[PDB]
């Protein structure tokens, strides 16, 4: 199905589709490919579950229910339509489906072929209503009725189907063909009008009862055992967890990147329980404000560095010209997508990634080409006012950009030479 | 603003206390540090007027709660001072005699387990039976001799990460002295910077008044407008289990979760004997394929 | 009244059709409802062809609205001849043997929810009548049936079955019923020999 | 304001008379309790070292977040004469009181007191069967002269000579009868410890030469006292005022052994609940609180109907609200009690509301008062409906031309206090007919 | 005669935690919190309306499992009118998703559930996820019923095939479905399909819902897992980061390549390498160290010490309430008892006494 990264890079139009939800993808995937040239597929590449995640998004769909159920006659009425709702119908009725396809394109409008459906005796039908010849109906919309029902005829041969025997009241009531007894009571069995006719409760029960069965089929769709099913389970052993536990042995290395005596340190115990029993002082704490002053020098240098520390504590503000600010900012951010795929492509690790790398080490050159005619640009326009600024701000990607060009060097004299 | 309730722990040891003495010469270094201690808390009690302290020292054997008197009478201190605070500094004297002279009878005895974590969390539920009484900053003060020998802190590391989580959700700094040799003691920089407390290390034993009263006095009434002193930065790295040496990038077991900074003897789990995947392994030691 | 579109939003309603064969493809969709746990309803007389030989066990078997006292018909001539008859022979009163018959047939109706002890299952009497009868009842149906239970409505009807529903969710401590319900082998030795 | 008149009123003393007031360790210890909490950290830090600072490395070392904070702090620090900050050296060298800073020193470490901490005695015996029950009977005669329900012991007669010139609870000499002014009522809204200190500023305002730096430590000293122990009985003019303070039921004396009791404790610092009322829309008062003192107050505004253990049950009357309101006792009085007389259920409740209020509209399109209005704003409407009224009386300027009679020397009388109204399109204001010292001199002009 | 009931009942509590095991338990987690938000739960029935309490209770879900388990992207789907609406994806920023959370409480609960659908995107958005992540999804339910597109059986094969495990947290009864999702899905297990009996017992559920679970021996995977703690900086200067491309003053450094992020614990966008801190990772060691339970010696018996060991209180005198641990041999209060057991994680007794 569409579920391979195949598949996905293969949707161009659900590609394109999340392209116009998204305003910065178009900033991005315009950079990358329309701007840049990168290969499409490695910029998707990134994004796949965003794409898998977009397409199961669009991919769901409703289950069935019982829409005439839920249509509600509502003095006059006035037509409130849901186009999903009567999407519904159509999908629930067939008979209705066609009936709109073979009028309204033809013969009038919507909302008029609906009014004429409320006013059919079809619709009365189809829903949970008794006919009656009293009612008039819609003579374009009940013309259909024979037709709903040898849809019903098909539909009702088509549900039939074998039945298992032990649930079958059928070989229940054909157990004895022979029984001879009194006839069973009106009250009852199925109880018919004045001239024998049924009154058609039954017709309307069976008709529910197919809609039930319509709906079940329509749960088993495309998208012995009675061992198993006389189980009592209630007699059985209780389950048990196969989890398993875990112990640990402890033995960690010593930290890796003169020795005291017990009768000098008795000495020193005694003596300085002699010296606590001696005498203790609060006054003598006071210092010498010499050495005290050397403490408050550190101290106070401690205070400086450390609120220069905290003296830096939306992004900042700053002082840049928006343009170049947003200019700056997108060429950080192709570099990122440039340095993350380059990475990707290096850590990949194959002969069949050797073109990729090379290609993706002369994108990033280019693009710190990019980024030293850009500071020559800051540079011409402010008389390194604030370019160095803007150089500062792209520094650490550049850094890591060339660090990483660096690292492809060496690994390539590693390798090669 | 409230009361904050002091919480004091004094890690008192003759293993580090001699080891500093001798390599210095400030005899009764530990009795100066008393001394200013009590100047502290005189200063704490003096700065609120119900800003409760809890004072508990951790000797080689064990733990003892130093303040106040248990649930179940020389004066050295001078009569002329404060009511409360003579109070309080008469029961803490008294106190820590007992504790050095039962620490003179039992010292023959080997130990050589820190009971510091066990103070802290023993400290830590004091905290939360006071807070649970009755609204009270709650900030954890700890004293040590770092001169001693740094022997094995890593049985220490996981209960100190415990404390460190549950004063987090506790809202309580742990504020570091050390006084020692070394100069760092990675946990509890790493101690201070997570539960933004306070770090500092000197070695002199004066002036220890003018730099806790200074420095260690900042309070949760005004802690955001009071910018914390601590220089150093920690990279919250570990040593590797197996070489001891601390990993930027490494490994790490999916189950026993242990550091591994190399591919184990065996490919099993040097803590939880879990057997690891060879091709696993082999894409972990994958070298880059360069062009020629 | 419509009343059957607002059912139609919760489960399915299955009728007992008068073919038995239409009946066993109703009952199987209900098999197949309860199933996939949509749910559904079935409707069948009280001596109707469900009732004798179809069990309904823990999602079949949760609920059951019999209506009434299921009477037989009242004007039978031959009902009365049998009437006339059993009572010549043996002293029976008629109108006893009628209340006889009928909670006979709702004993079978309702006996079809409990399969296992593991089961359970709620049960209502809709009609007035039914208050003078626990003393014909089943000594086990009725020994349920407490006597705050015999005369209820629809409020504390609904009240308690939704805090039995909130009851039958819980687990149960085996330790419980380890030796007075669910019994071992061992179990069975020390009641023997305690018999002995 | 407790602090800040206090520290108004040393203000008011000199800069000599502070430093005197600064000689002595316990009166530095009090008033370091008074200071905020950066100026006590200033003075902990510089006072066990003998470097000068200057102000710029105060300021660096301040974080700007609280500066204005900072700025409170450092301006007392300064008024109080606390402080010698010089420009030295062309930068402001901050310099703390010598004397305030080496009798703090010896406070904190036991060191030189001269017993200004007290000339003990140590004599200690109970206090809460002779000291407390004779402090309690004493200001329960006190209190409940205060409250004006009958009681025969009287107070001393310096007391009463005090409350006769001060407009504290009104002795009217026409009337001869003590009566509530709403000062009174203030007082008795106050707490305890601020009960005693207007009561103390109060008789330090009267007192004259009697030394009153020497009634200043004293006072000081008392507050550092401590219970249930005899002491020497020293200043004289301190002893006297001990004496007048025995009488006041402060101090139990044995005419020269004496035993502070627990006021001095609570003079120093503080220390469904107690004094919890639930309000009710029928005016029930539900109290969860009882005392004979509680009754004889809830007397002069509440109608009441029975006591019990710790129901006090009644019903509050516009009788009893109008009651209030004739004495002159202010409606944001009565609410203040009512205020701080609330119950927990009920401000529960109230802020649950208030939550569900919050989120349908900021303004509600109700009237501002976080106590339940069913029944808060019924004296709160009968509060409005009390004044409802201004009346000018005296002298009055009329039809003005143009307003440079109005931005000019009548926004320049905002400044000087001397308007009692003020309407420019009317160009009329209106000033009392005794507030006419600077009125009719620049407005000629 | 209210305490001979309190103490059946913490015996009759107290014989389910007998039982306590070193099980090994998920730490790469991965949890989904699916939402309905139908008619069923506009229902007031419960104060204010269940809506409400789930959107709250979710909240606070989201609190402590990004608390207790920093190691797990977390994503939640809505489900409302007959479709199931994503609204989180699975992500290391807990407040993407509270934000989210709250763009769902103002918006009106309305429609009809969809397990199909709602799993079915469940399964789709937990199909690009690692193989030591362990897939688990939280379900709540409040009808008793769910109208569906088509199977359900196939969809339970699949997600038991791609080694996923559910738990349903119902709101009125037992649905036989969601029992058979339970069961099926959990080994025959029926620890898993729970109905709260009132919002209490919901508030319990759901911190129960917090805990890591146990896995099986069977399903091993027992590997390897690479890893790099990077360094943080605090420079001067504002500079753009990688992940939100904006300026920024500090931020930690990449290990690897050296590029920098804005929060931790999250993976590299540009070496594509996940970073921690050792915090992280000790976070959940009393998880891998459980604590024994501490009994209470009788009062009948002779007593090792008469006031708490732990917290410094006498123990009160009927019974006796001296919890001991056994692994240190000391008795401690019932207060220490329950913060030492659920608040801390160290037994201070067993500090004290040397191995
Ligand atoms: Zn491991
Ligand atoms: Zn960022
Ligand atoms: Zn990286
Ligand atoms: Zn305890
Ligand atoms: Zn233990």
């Amino acid at each position: 199905d569409s579920l391979s990264k195949e598949k996905l890079l293969t949707n161009l139009k659900l590609q394109q589709s999340l392209l116009k939800g998204n305003k910065v993808l178009m900033k991005v995937f315009q950079e990358t490919v329309i701007n840049a040239g990168l290969p499409p597929s490695e910029f998707w590449s990134t994004r796949i579950p965003l794409l898998r995640a977009f397409a199961l998004s669009t991919s769901q769909k409703v289950g069935p229910y019982n829409v005439l159920s839920t249509i509600k006659p509502v003095n006059k009425v006035n037509v409130n339509l849901s186009r999903e709702k009567i999407l519904n119908i159509f999908e629930n009725y067939p008979i209705v489906k066609k009936a709109y396809t073979d009028n309204v394109p033809k013969n009038f409008k919507e909302p008029e072929f609906w009014a004429r459906f409320f006013s059919s005796k079809l619709f009365r039908k189809l829903r949970g209503e008794k006919i009656m010849q009293n009612d008039r109906g819609d003579v374009i919309i009940d013309r259909y009725l024979t037709l709903d029902q040898e849809f019903d005829r098909k539909d009702d041969d088509m549900l039939l189907h074998p039945v298992k025997k032990i649930i079958d009241l059928d070989g229940n009531i054909q157990d004895d063909p022979v029984v001879r007894g009194n006839r069973p009571d009106f009250t009852m069995q199925p109880g018919v009008d004045i001239n024998g006719n049924s009154d058609g409760t039954v017709d309307i029960l069976k008709g529910m009862n197919r809609l039930s069965e319509k709906m079940i089929m329509a749960l088993k769709n495309e998208y012995n055992d009675e061992r198993n099913e006389l189980k009592i389970d209630d007699l059985n052993e209780s389950y048990k967890t196969n989890y398993a536990i875990i112990h640990l042995k402890r033995n960690a290395h010593e930290k890796t990147t003169l020795k005291v005596s017990n009768q000098q340190m008795l000495q020193q115990l005694s003596l300085v329980m002699d010296n606590l029993i001696n005498k203790l002082d609060l006054n003598q704490v006071v210092p010498n404000n010499e050495v005290s002053n050397k403490i408050n020098k550190r101290v106070i240098t401690a205070i400086k560095i450390n609120a220069k520390q905290a003296k830096h504590n939306l992004e900042v503000k700053s002082t840049l010209p928006i343009d170049l600010l947003e200019s700056c900012r997108m060429l950080h951010t192709t570099c990122c997508e440039f340095l993350k795929h380059f990475y990707i492509h290096f850590q990949s690790g194959e002969q069949k990634q050797a073109s990729t790398v090379k290609k993706l080490y002369n994108h990033l050159k280019d693009c710190i080409e990019k980024l030293n005619e850009l500071f020559q640009d800051v540079l011409n326009g402010d008389g390194e006012s604030m370019s160095n600024t803007c150089t500062a701000y792209l520094k650490p990607v550049l850094n890591s950009i060339t660090l990483a060009t660096h690292k492809y060097d060496e690994y390539f004299n590693e390798y090669n030479n | 603003e409230s009361p904050s309730l002091l919480t004091v722990i004094i890690e008192i040891a003759p293993k580090l206390w001699t080891t500093f003495d001798e390599e210095g010469n400030e005899k009764g270094s530990i009795i100066k540090v008393l001394e200013a201690l009590i100047v502290f808390l005189n200063a704490h009690l003096a700065f609120n007027s119900a800003n409760k302290v809890a004072v508990i020292a951790a000797y080689s054997q064990g733990i003892k709660y130093l303040y106040p008197e248990s649930t179940s009478d020389l004066k050295i201190i001078n009569s002329d001072m404060y009511r409360r605070f003579r109070n309080v500094d008469e029961t803490l004297v008294e106190e820590i005699y007992k504790l050095f002279e039962l620490e003179k009878k039992q010292i023959e005895q080997n130990s050589q387990r820190s009971t510091l974590a066990g103070a802290m969390s023993a400290g830590l539920t004091y905290v939360n039976r006071i807070s649970k009484e009755s609204s009270l900053k709650s900030r954890l003060l700890v004293l040590t001799c770092g001169s001693g020998s740094s022997k094995d802190e890593i049985f220490q590391y996981i209960p100190i990460m415990n404390c460190i989580f549950s004063a987090t959700k506790m809202k309580c700094p742990i504020d570091v002295v050390k006084i020692g040799g070394s100069k760092e003691s990675t946990f509890l920089q790493q101690t201070t910077d997570a539960t933004n407390g306070v770090y500092l290390h000197v070695e002199s034993t004066e002036g220890l008044i003018q730099y806790l009263a200074t420095a260690m006095f900042i309070d949760p009434s005004l802690r955001p407008i009071i910018v914390k002193p601590n220089h150093g930065s920690v990279d919250f790295r570990t040593s590797c289990y197996l070489t001891g040496r601390v990993v930027a990038v490494g490994f790490i077991c999916s189950v026993c979760l242990c550091v591994l900074s190399i591919i184990p003897p065996g490919n099993k789990c040097p803590a939880c004997d879990s057997q690891f995947d060879e091709h696993v392994i082999a894409k972990l030691k994958r070298k880059p394929v360069v062009p020629r | 009244m419509g009343i059957l579109d607002e059912v139609w939003k919760h489960k399915l309603i299955l009728v007992e059709t008068p073919d038995a064969q239409e009946t066993s493809l109703a009952l199987e969709t209900y098999r197949k409802a309860c199933s996939n746990g949509r749910g559904a309803i079935l409707l069948s007389v009280a001596r109707g062809k469900v009732s004798e030989g179809i069990d309904f066990d823990h999602q079949y078997g949760r609920t059951v609205l019999m209506i009434g006292i299921p009477f037989q018909y009242t004007e039978s001539r031959i009902l009365k001849a049998r009437l006339e008859f059993m009572r010549e022979n043996y002293r029976i009163r008629e109108n006893d043997f009628l209340s006889f018959d009928a909670m006979r047939h709702a004993a079978q109706c309702l006996g079809r929810v409990l399969r296992g002890k593991d089961d359970y299952g709620v049960m209502v009497l809709a009609d007035r009548r039914f208050s003078r009868k626990r003393s014909q009842l089943p000594k086990w149906i009725a020994q349920g049936l407490s006597d705050a239970d015999l005369n209820l409505s629809t409020d504390m009807a609904i009240s308690n079955t939704k805090q039995f529903l909130r009851t039958m969710a819980q687990p149960t401590d085996p330790k419980d019923q380890e030796g007075v319900s669910v019994w071992s082998y061992e179990d069975l030795i020390k009641h023997q020999n305690s018999r002995k | 304001s407790l602090k800040h008149s206090v520290t108004q009123y040393l203000e008011e003393i000199p800069q000599q008379v502070q430093n005197r007031l600064y000689t002595s360790p316990a009166t530095c210890l009090a008033i370091y309790r008074i200071l905020p909490p950066l100026a006590k950290f200033f003075i902990m830090a510089m006072v066990f070292n003998e470097n000068e600072v200057p102000l710029l490395d105060l300021d660096k070392w301040v974080n700007s977040n609280g500066k204005l904070q900072f700025q409170n702090a450092i301006k007392s620090m300064k008024s109080l004469h606390l402080l010698i900050p010089n420009k030295s050296s062309g930068t402001l060298m901050i310099n703390l009181n010598p004397t305030f800073k080496i009798s703090l020193r010896n406070a904190l470490t036991g060191g030189e007191v001269q017993n200004s901490f007290g000339v003990v005695v140590e004599e200690n015996v109970v206090s809460l069967d002779l000291l407390d029950e004779y402090s309690a009977n004493k200001w329960e005669t006190i209190l409940h002269f205060m409250v004006g329900t009958p009681l025969a012991k009287i107070p001393s007669e310096k007391v009463l000579n005090l409350l006769k010139h001060s407009k504290l609870m009104e002795e009217v000499n026409s009337t001869g009868e003590f009566k509530i002014t709403n000062e009174g009522f203030q007082f008795l809204l106050q707490e305890i410890n601020s009960q005693l200190w207007t009561l103390l500023l109060q008789y330090l305002k009267m007192i004259e030469t009697m030394d009153l730096v020497d009634v200043l430590h004293f006072i000081f000293m008392l507050g550092a006292l401590e219970v249930g122990k005899a002491y020497k009985i020293l200043s004289e003019t301190q002893r006297i005022m001990l004496q007048d303070m025995r009488d006041y039921g402060l101090v139990f004396q044995k005419h020269s052994i004496f035993y502070p009791t627990k006021l001095a404790l609570m003079l120093t610092s503080d220390t469904i609940p107690d004094g919890s009322l639930i309000v009710e829309t029928n005016f029930k008062i539900y109290s969860y609180s009882n005392s004979p003192l509680q009754i004889a107050v809830l007397s002069l505004f509440v109608h009441l109907k029975a006591r019990f253990v710790n129901m006090v049950l009644g019903q509050i009357t516009r009788e009893s609200i109008r009651r209030a309101l004739t004495n002159g006792i202010t409606a944001d009085q009565i609410i203040a009690y009512l205020e701080t007389h609330a119950h927990p259920q009920m401000r529960r409740l109230a802020e649950e509301k208030l939550e569900k209020k919050l989120e349908l509209d900021p303004n509600c399109k109700e009237p501002l008062q976080v106590l339940p209005p069913t029944v808060v704003d019924q004296i709160r409407l009968w509060q409005l409906e009390l004044d409802r009224v201004i009346t000018y009386e005296g002298s009055l300027y009329s039809d003005f031309e143009t307003s440079q009679e109005y931005n000019l020397l009548s926004k320049y009388a905002q400044d000087i206090g001397v308007l009692l109204w003020k309407d420019d399109k009317k160009k009329k204001f209106f000033i009392s007919k005794e507030g006419n010292s600077q009125v009719l001199d620049f407005a000629k002009r | 005669a209210s305490l001979v009931a309190s103490i059946v009942e913490a015996r009759k509590k107290r014989t389910a935690k007998k039982n306590i095991t070193p099980y090994q338990r998920g730490i790469i987690r991965s949890l989904i919190l699916t939402l309905d938000c139908s008619e069923a739960m506009l229902e007031k029935d419960l104060r204010p309306n269940r809506h409400a309490m789930i959107i709250q209770y979710a909240i606070d879900f989201v609190h402590e499992f990004f608390d207790q388990n920093p190691i797990s992207q977390m994503g939640i789907i809505i489900m409302r009118n007959g479709l199931a609406q994503l609204v989180s994806q699975v992500s290391g920023n807990p407040q993407d998703h509270i934000d989210a959370l709250k763009s769902i409480r103002k918006q009106e609960p309305k429609g009809n559930p969809s397990l199909q659908n709602a799993l079915e995107m469940a399964r789709g958005l937990l199909l690009p996820v690692p193989a030591h992540c362990t897939r688990e999804v939280l379900i709540v339910f409040g009808s008793l019923s769910t109208t569906d597109p088509g199977d359900i059986h196939q969809t339970i094969d699949s997600l038991v095939s791609e080694k996923i495990r559910v738990k349903v947290l119902g709101l009125s009864a037992q649905v036989a479905i969601c029992k058979e999702l339970c069961k099926a899905t959990n080994y025959g297990d029926e620890s898993f399909y729970k109905i709260l009996l009132d919002e209490t017992h919901l508030k319990e559920l759901f911190n129960e819902a917090v805990t890591p679970l146990p896995v099986n021996k069977i399903n091993k995977g027992f590997t390897l897992v690479k890893m790099g703690f990077p360094t943080r900086i605090f420079e001067d200067t504002p500079t753009f980061c990688s992940c939100h491309s904006k300026l920024v003053y500090g931020g930690y450094f990449c290990p690897n390549c050296h590029s920098k992020v804005c929060s931790l614990p999250t993976v590299c966008p540009c070496c594509d390498l996940m970073l921690i801190l050792s915090t992280h990772l000790a976070r959940s060691y009393h998880h891998l160290m459980p604590l024994k339970t501490f009994a209470e010696v009788p009062t009948t018996e002779k007593f090792r010490s008469e006031d708490c060991f732990s917290c410094q209180s006498r123990f009160p005198i009927l019974t006796s309430s001296r919890y001991r641990c056994e692994d240190c041999k000391q008795e401690f209060c019932v207060d220490c008892d329950v913060f030492i057991h659920e608040i801390l994680h160290n037994c201070p007794g067993c500090e004290s006494k040397p191995v």
